[PDB]
């Protein structure tokens, strides 16, 4: 039989090159984590990434990262209940509630 | 016959971890811890 | 959530038996979430409490009895009003004497049933007094009655959750002395 | 705690009885009631303790009633699951996914259309199932249209040569599905199932399928050595080039340190004109390409 994992090689060394510049760039967690990335001199910085120690979510050593709203949260059971019912029909069935409890 | 247990064991922890925040009675809650604990035993050694 | 290793839960000698001094079936009936298992309890306060606890319970048990004379002297009037309305009546024995017989039937029922839930306070006292760590308690309908009566003094848990928190706040070294301890003095199977 | 954990659930789910019509409404009402109370406690009015004590009595009834309500459900979801056994997923799996399907089916039900709540958490149930089934039943996952896709072919196929009595032909399956015959082969072939590295193959139990299949991308130390050999004839041939002539191939072809500069690059060690790196070049390659310099590199090739 025949077999290939989808995987490619180069006939290649690392004796005898000279590498590229890369720059350190510092990133802290909210628990105290700090690490370095090498990241090319030719290259735009993210403003967040993951973190190597606890894989939470970390930001720059300056701040400079502001919040957008995602827009899935919407998911639960009273705004349906806003969608499938008006107000008055949760006021009158809320009043029979209240009037059957107190009897 | 590696990467069926271990997405068997994913898959299980995935949906406890959508049932433990959704909110669901104890039954569903232990069943599905019972089928991850059964899962990770069967990934450890199966048969035994 | 937590899961247990299956080298040291199953092969024999089951470690985690040996360790935390737990029979096997107990342990897979534990972490498998067939069994509560009480991870802590306050002894002191519980022993100081006592008193109060008594008193709580004797009420009850005198409130119980008042509801249950209550119930007799009811029936007891319901049988009387009953005599009442089928006295002049004349018809067979068995005619007149079924709703009596029926009436004898529910007063029999009814206090068979509050034999059987004062029989179960106690019961329910009893376990409580007991109550000891690293005690399984199966019958669910139990341990929530235990819990919402006496829900404080004390903790419980099922599956490898429990045994987490019972191997967190486990001394070896008192455990350890204690072994040698009976190792020098007993003697016999125990020893072994 | 048994071996059969199949067994303990489905005991276990029987022990809370069935439902009614009425006693559903009423549960319905409870929790509509319940969800109201709550919102109005979200609501900053101080009101009174006695009234914030009763709406958070309704609010946990109607949390009670939610529970119940599932718990009394369980059952449905039980039965619907247990004919979609196999292709993959274990009943455990299935009965899960459908009580996921079953929890949303109860968020989102209402009693004012007078239809018993069966049907809704019967058609919301076969939904999750079916989809949870597309998502998690084959090691290479197939979006949910393409596993559609295989699944009408494999059942026209099989109506197909039950009704005719022979093996349908691509063509057939092709004018009856109102698609090409590539499609028809392409979703064919996406639909197998991996064969397993561990069955067994030797007669007395001691190999293995994946015991036979060889590494086709590992080094072979003869290619290597081969590829060496030419980096170093290489150097050669270009040492009896004048020095102009090899310090512009090798800056040009990176064989030095791989990165292959520009022209402009190339001149400026030099302080040649770019016109003159292109000339320079090309007799370079000139002189190489002859018949008195190919011999020693002409094996290699």
């Amino acid at each position: 039989l025949r077999g290939t994992r989808l995987v490619v090689t180069s006939y290649e060394t690392d004796r005898g090159i000279d590498l590229a510049p890369r720059q350190a760039v510092e990133y802290a967690c909210e628990k105290g984590h700090r690490f370095e990335m090498p990241f090319s001199v030719e290259a735009e910085i993210p403003p967040e990434w993951e973190c190597k120690v606890c894989g939470i979510q970390a930001l720059l050593v300056d701040g400079d990262g502001p919040e957008e709203k995602k827009g899935k949260p919407a998911r639960t059971h009273w705004d349906m209940l806003m969608e499938r019912r008006t107000r008055e029909e949760l006021e009158e069935v809320l009043a029979e509630r209240l009037a059957v409890l107190r009897s | 016959d590696l990467n069926d247990l271990y997405r068997r064991v994913i898959n299980r922890n995935n949906r406890l971890k959508r049932l433990l925040d959704l909110g669901a009675p104890e039954i569903i809650v232990n069943n599905e811890k019972r089928m991850l604990q059964e899962a990770v035993d069967a990934l450890f050694d199966n048969g035994r | 959530a937590p899961v247990t290793h299956i080298w040291y839960f199953k092969g024999v000698p089951s470690r985690l038996g040996y360790l935390l001094d737990l029979a096997p079936k107990d342990l897979e009936k534990v972490i498998y979430f067939a069994a509560y298992m009480i991870t802590y309890v306050d002894d002191e306060r519980r022993t100081r409490d006592l008193p109060s606890l008594e008193a709580h319970v004797s009420v009850e048990r005198q409130q119980i009895e008042n509801r249950r004379d209550s119930d007799l002297e009811a029936r007891a009037k319901k049988l009387e009003n009953d005599l009442g309305e089928l006295e002049a009546e004349g018809a067979k024995a068995d005619v007149r004497r079924k709703v009596r017989e029926g009436a004898e039937r529910e007063m029999k029922q009814l206090r068979d049933r509050a034999q059987r839930e004062i029989d179960r306070l106690d019961e329910v006292w009893s376990r409580f007094k007991n109550l000891k760590v690293q005690d399984l308690e199966g019958d669910e309908l139990l341990y929530r009655e235990l819990r919402d009566r006496f829900g404080t003094y004390f903790d419980g848990s099922m599956g490898a959750a429990a045994l987490q928190k019972r191997l967190e706040s486990f001394d070896l070294e008192e455990e350890a002395e204690r072994l040698r301890e009976i190792i020098r003095t007993g003697k016999g199977q125990k020893k072994t | 705690a048994t071996a059969d954990p199949v067994k303990d659930y489905l005991k276990q789910i029987g022990k809370v009885p069935l439902l009614n019509a009425e006693q559903e409404v009423e549960l319905a009402k409870r929790i509509e009631a319940g969800l109201f109370a709550e919102d109005k406690l979200a609501n900053s009015d101080k009101l009174a303790p006695k009234l914030k004590r009763e709406l958070e009595i309704i609010a946990e009834d109607g949390r009670r009633a939610k529970n119940h309500l599932l718990e009394a459900n369980l059952r449905l979801v039980v039965s619907l699951a247990k004919r979609y056994t196999g292709r993959g997923m274990l009943f455990l799996d299935l009965i899960q996914e459908g009580n996921l399907g079953l929890i949303r089916a109860v968020e989102k039900f209402d009693y004012t259309k007078g239809y018993k709540f069966s049907t809704y958490a019967t058609w919301w149930i076969r939904q999750a199932i079916t989809r949870a089934m597309a998502d998690q039943a084959r090691t290479i996952r197939i979006p949910v249209h393409m596993v559609e896709v295989i699944n009408k072919l494999a059942r026209v196929q099989r109506q197909m040569l039950q009704d005719l009595g022979r093996e349908p032909t691509p063509e057939e399956l092709a004018k009856e599905l109102d698609m090409t015959p590539e499609k028809v082969i392409e979703v064919q072939k996406y639909g197998r199932e991996p064969i397993s590295l561990h069955t067994p193959l030797g007669e007395d139990g001691d190999s293995e399928f994946g015991d036979l299949i060889e590494d086709s991308e590992a080094v072979v130390p003869a290619d290597a050595v081969s590829f060496t050999l030419l980096q170093e004839q290489l150097h050669s041939v270009l040492d009896t080039l004048s020095e102009r002539e090899a310090g512009v191939v090798s800056m040009r072809f990176g064989l030095t340190d791989g990165q292959p500069k520009t022209l402009d690059e190339i001149g400026k060690v030099y302080g040649v004109t770019r016109e003159r790196i292109r000339q320079i070049e090309s007799k370079t390659m000139s002189k190489l390409r002859h018949p008195s310099r190919s011999q020693v590199l002409r094996d290699y090739l």
